[PDB]
């Protein structure tokens, strides 16, 4: 069907920002730890 | 907050699990470096730049990359990924793998140790199917002087195949015994967004030749962190169906019902199979019939992107939907008297559960399709391009990183 129970719990309404906080640490950190393996084993070829 | 993770992570029992994992991880990607036997890895990338050998872009995405020069997991856990959509269809069909299904603790690893042989077996076939069909295909196209098509090259890379997977694979189940979160999941994880880092460096210092303005590539990056964000606000997004129980023992609850249950699979599943097309078709380099049969599907243009986006919704929508709902939920409210107030019990009930988790799943699914739509058309107005910002690209991200924040908290919680 196509009708919409638009009247749901959010119960985050603006947790949401700290979800997106904690998301985009946990990929750049990462992110900047296998980007470095890259370096890490250029300076282990000579 | 950057702290709310720090005094978390600086108890030992966790930061020991941490380094594992980043540890597995390491060897996955010094691995990568080890080169299948008889490849000309040049000739490769340079075949994987030129327009013909676009539609491996996928297949090279997860493979971690590793695709692109022939490593002893040159798919990477992706053999392991099919067998798993295999047995788990084989699972449905054929009824006395259902009985070994359902079979409790040892019964639910069985499978596991046929779909873990069922992988290191498909390893083997497409490491075959690669080598003759695609690697020394033509004149030997992608080998090195010194090699040839024979039945030596054939063998020594169905070794090296069958080496690098039965490595890998076990590289992941260690992932998740002695290391954060999933193993398989995190391994797609890491060869995704491996290409992250330095292909945002490129980006900005292309910026500077005039090539890119910083207007376009800092409304892209506004939209990866939308987009980010937005799949956040849905995770945490309920509806709350309230119940109430008789009399003691009597007082009111609600029944949660998420818009998107754990979506983690449903889209590397999706991922796997529109590969699946790709991967056989796509290897006869000479044939018409099927390079046609392998553009249809390639993910960035238009014809594969629909076949893409109809395949994460269906995924997901059957994923979320069917986690033995309604009418399990409809008798166990029998137990201490149970109702969602207002409505009859019984099948009025199923009929009502029904109704509201279809209704809401589907919208969980379609945004999870715009999430993987958009990220082209934005890609193709924007001069940036790459397949490890391509919604799938995202939604797997995305997807390992939720599973794994949330798989902490659980046993953090226990611990
Ligand atoms: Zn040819």
């Amino acid at each position: 069907a196509r009708a919409e129970l638009a009247r749901v719990t959010w119960p985050t309404r603006e947790q949401v920002v700290e979800g997106t906080q904690a998301i985009l640490l946990f990929t750049l950190a990462f992110m900047v730890i296998l980007g470095l393996y890259d370096t890490v084993f250029r300076f282990l070829i000579g | 907050m950057v702290k709310a993770f720090w005094s978390a992570l600086q108890i030992p029992e966790l930061r020991q699990r941490v380094l594992f994992t980043l540890l597995v991880l390491a060897a996955y990607r010094l691995g990568a470096f080890i080169p299948t036997p008889g490849v000309d890895l040049d000739k490769i990338q340079e075949f994987l730049r030129t327009a013909q050998g676009g539609v491996f872009g996928i297949i090279n995405l997860f493979s971690g990359g590793n695709f692109e020069r022939f490593s002893i997991f040159a798919l990477g856990i992706m053999p392991y990924i099919t067998a798993a959509i295999i047995m788990q269809i084989l699972v449905t069909v054929v009824p006395a793998l259902e009985k070994l299904s359902k079979e409790g603790e040892e019964g639910r690893r069985i499978i596991n140790q046929y779909t873990r042989i069922g992988g290191i077996a498909l390893g083997a076939f497409q490491g075959f199917f690669l080598a003759t069909a695609f690697l020394g295909a033509e004149g030997g196209r992608f080998l090195l002087p010194g090699w040839s098509p024979g039945p030596f090259f054939w063998f020594v890379v169905v070794v090296t195949q069958v080496a690098g997977i039965a490595l890998l694979l076990w590289m992941a189940e260690r992932i998740t015994e002695y290391g954060i979160g999933n193993g398989t999941s995190l391994i797609i994880f890491a060869g995704i967004v491996v290409e992250w880092l330095p292909q945002i460096l490129r980006t900005i210092g292309l910026i500077r030749t005039g090539e890119v303005n910083l207007v376009a590539f800092l409304f892209f990056l506004a939209f990866i962190v939308l987009a980010f964000a937005g799949m956040a606000a849905v995770q945490q997004a309920e509806r709350r169906i309230p119940v109430q129980y008789a009399r003691y023992g009597g007082q009111a609850t609600y029944i949660p019902i998420k818009l998107n249950a754990a979506g983690v699979i449903p889209i590397i599943f999706a991922a796997a199979i529109l590969q699946i097309p790709i991967f056989l078709a796509a290897p006869f380099q000479d044939n018409p019939v099927l390079q046609g049969i392998a553009n249809f599907f390639n993910p960035t243009r238009p014809s594969g992107l629909f076949i893409e986006v109809l395949l994460v919704i269906l995924f997901t929508y059957v994923y979320t939907a069917v986690q033995f709902d309604p009418k399990r939920i409809a008798e166990s409210l029998r137990e201490y008297g149970g109702f969602i107030p207002g409505i009859r019990p019984g099948e009025p009930t199923v009929k009502f559960l029904e109704h509201i988790v279809s209704r809401l799943t589907l919208w969980g699914a379609l945004f999870l399709g715009l999430v993987t739509l958009l990220p082209q058309i934005i890609q193709n107005l924007t001069g940036i391009h790459s397949i490890a910002f391509s919604g799938i690209g995202l939604l797997i991200v995305v997807g390992v990183a939720l599973d794994t924040l949330r798989q902490v908290e659980s046993q953090l919680m226990l611990r």
